[PDB]
C-alpha cells in the first residue's frame, strides 16, 4: 500500500 | 405516440463516446515525485472495463503537464455530434484540485473547462465523466470501529477519495479506488442508474479496504471516494432496443 | 429467512431524525452582510417539507458563529440511537467551504466534524444529509444556448451551487436551489432514492431559473447545483411495513 | 433576484  | 419521459441522458446515439485514460506512473526526477507502481494494472483494467461498455478507448502514458494540456484542448475540438457521452480518467499524483503532469503541475479546472457547455458544442447536454484517482491533500481516515443551461451543468467527477485526503494504490493489485470502479461496473453497468453504481463503489472502498504499513503515521487507515454530481439526468450506460 | 439485500440505509428505526434549520437572514451591521431577503420563504418551505417526512424540525433563526458551534456541539453529543438519519440545512451567505453567522464566518468543516463517524457514534453507519444554500464564491454562469468505516464516509452534501459561484436567492420567492429542492422532495420522496431526487433538482434549477438584473453584470445568468455524496447506500425517505 |  502506498499514497498518491 | 404515447406518453413520454425523458429523466435520463440519452445514450443510444451511434457511439458511446471517448475514454480518454491518462496513466502517469514515471515522473521527471526533478519534480522528486514518486513513481506510480500499481497504476499500470489500473490503466489495463479501466481500458478492458469501458471497451466492454462500448467506448472508444485511448490510453496515454507517462503524458507531461504540457502534453495533458494540448491532449485535452485536442480532444474538446473533436466533433462528438455521433458521441452520447464523455469519459476522461486521470491516474497521477494530485492535491486539492490539481493533478500531476510528469514535470508538473496542472488545475483540473483548466482541463474540465474545455468541455463547459458553451466550449465544446457537440457535448453540450450530453454528460462529461471525470474519474480521477490522484491524491486530494495529505489528511489520513484513521476510520471507526463498527433556453440556456449553466455551463457547469452536466459534469460528474468521480473522485477516488475525500477532498483534503490522501488516496491509496497497491504495487501489486492497483489502487483500491480503481479496482473497485471497474468491479462495480462490469457487474452493474447493465442493472444499475450510474450514481448507484458509485455508491456501490464508495461502500466497496469504505469497506473492504485498510492499508498496512510498517510505518504506524500510515498503517491501518481507510478511504472514503467521492461522488460529485452536477448531472441532470440519470445515466445508464445501456438502451432499449 | 430468505435471501437479504443490505444496498440501502436502514430507515426504519423509530424516528426518523433531526432536521436542523439554521435561517440566517440578518446580519452584524459591522459585517457589511445583507440581509436575505426571501429566506424565511425558503425556512418555511423547508420546514413543511421535513414535517411531512416525518422529521423532527428545529428551526433556528439569526445565529452567531459562536451559537452555530455550540448548538451543532450540543446536538451531535444527543442520543441518535433511535433516529435513521440527520439532516442539517444551513441558508446564510457563504463562501468556498465556509457558511456564515450574524458576525462572522463558520468553517463547514468545523460544522460537520462533530458528526464524523468517530464522534457521533450513534450516528455512526447512518446518512448525515448537509444541505447548504450559500455563496461558494463570485463566480456567475453566462450559461449556454441551447471491521472499520472512514470517518468520511455516509456524509451527503447537497450544495445549492457549483465550487466557487454565486448561488440565487429570490427576495420573494426563495431560493432556486431550496425551491426546487422542496418540490422535488414533495413529489417524489415517495417515489424515488434520493440521489436521483437530487438530481431532478439539478435540472429543475438549471432549466426553470435564470436571473433578471438591471446590472448588467449580474443579469441573464444560470445556476447548476452540486451534489457531493460520500454516502455507502441508496437512501430512501419511506420504508416497506 | 439577489446572490447570497
Ligand atoms: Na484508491
Ligand atoms: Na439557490
Amino acid at each position: 500500500d502506498e499514497v498518491d | 405516440s404515447g406518453i413520454s419521459l425523458d429523466n435520463s441522458y440519452k445514450m443510444d446515439y451511434p457511439e458511446m463516446g471517448l475514454c480518454i485514460i491518462i496513466n502517469n506512473k514515471n515522473f521527471h526526477k526533478s519534480t522528486g515525485m514518486t513513481s506510480r507502481s500499481g497504476t499500470d494494472v489500473d490503466a489495463a483494467n479501466l481500458r478492458e472495463t469501458f471497451r466492454n461498455l462500448k467506448y472508444e478507448v485511448r490510453n496515454k502514458n507517462d503524458l507531461t503537464r504540457e502534453e495533458i494540456v494540448e491532449l485535452m484542448r485536442d480532444v474538446s475540438k473533436e466533433d462528438h455530434s455521433k458521441r452520447s457521452s464523455f469519459v476522461c480518467v486521470l491516474l497521477s499524483h494530485g492535491e486539492e484540485g490539481i493533478i500531476f503532469g510528469t514535470n508538473g503541475p496542472v488545475d483540473l479546472k483548466k482541463i474540465t473547462n474545455f468541455f463547459r457547455g458553451d466550449r465544446c458544442r457537440s457535448l453540450t447536454g450530453k454528460p462529461k465523466l471525470f474519474i480521477i484517482q490522484a491524491c486530494r491533500g495529505t489528511e489520513l481516515d484513521c476510520g471507526i470501529e463498527t433556453h440556456k443551461i449553466p455551463v457547469e451543468a452536466d459534469f460528474l467527477y468521480a473522485y477516488s477519495t475525500a477532498p483534503g485526503y490522501y488516496s491509496w494504490r497497491n504495487s501489486k493489485d492497483g489502487s483500491w479506488f480503481i479496482q473497485s470502479l471497474c468491479a462495480m461496473l462490469k457487474q452493474y453497468a447493465d442493472k444499475l442508474e450510474f450514481m448507484h453504481i458509485l455508491t456501490r463503489v464508495n461502500r466497496k472502498v469504505a469497506t473492504e479496504f485498510e492499508s498496512f504499513s510498517f510505518d504506524a503515521t500510515f498503517h491501518a487507515k481507510k478511504q472514503i471516494p467521492c461522488i460529485i454530481s452536477m448531472l441532470t439526468k440519470e445515466l445508464y450506460f445501456y438502451h432499449l432496443h
